[PDB]
């Protein structure tokens, strides 16, 4: 037997910080003929999307 | 053969140069001075005049 | 940034 | 004959550039008396409004 070790360091923060992050529209314009939608993705330093 | 000269996403509609559009059946706007005539066509001939 | 200086055929360049 | 020559150069980007821009309301909030309409107009650098 041998087990993979996982990296136990520098590969996750302890600063809180979410898992999953949900953008709800700033801004829509619903039409009859489509459904405009815009967001603001908001990555920060030290984020990766 | 695929070179629009615009080509840019200039105007509202970038791969053509629409003269007018029936306002009964416009949706998202586009057009121009209380007639079917657009947006983009009524800046093209505003700013060439 | 990308220059290209091609009489023909030159690239879209949208940037920002 | 004179022929007065456009500037061709530093005048205007090669960059991909919306020409003509449609600004949708963040909010609109109607009553009985008015409408009101809040928008949101970003103008980035290198945009002049």
């Amino acid at each position: 037997r041998q087990t993979v070790v996982a990296p136990t360091r520098n590969v996750t923060t302890e600063k809180a910080q979410r898992l999953q992050i949900r953008f709800y529209p700033i801004q829509t314009d619903d039409t009859s003929t489509g459904y405009r939608v815009r967001y603001n993705i908001n990555v920060g330093d030290g984020w990766v999307l | 053969t695929s070179i629009n000269w615009p080509g840019n996403d200039r105007l509202l509609t970038p791969n053509m140069f629409e003269i007018k559009r029936s306002v009964a059946l416009d949706t998202e706007g586009f057009t121009m001075s209380q007639c079917d005539i657009t947006k983009d066509w009524y800046l093209i001939q505003m700013a060439t005049n | 940034y990308p220059f290209d200086p091609s009489g023909v055929q030159r690239v879209q360049l949208s940037g920002g």
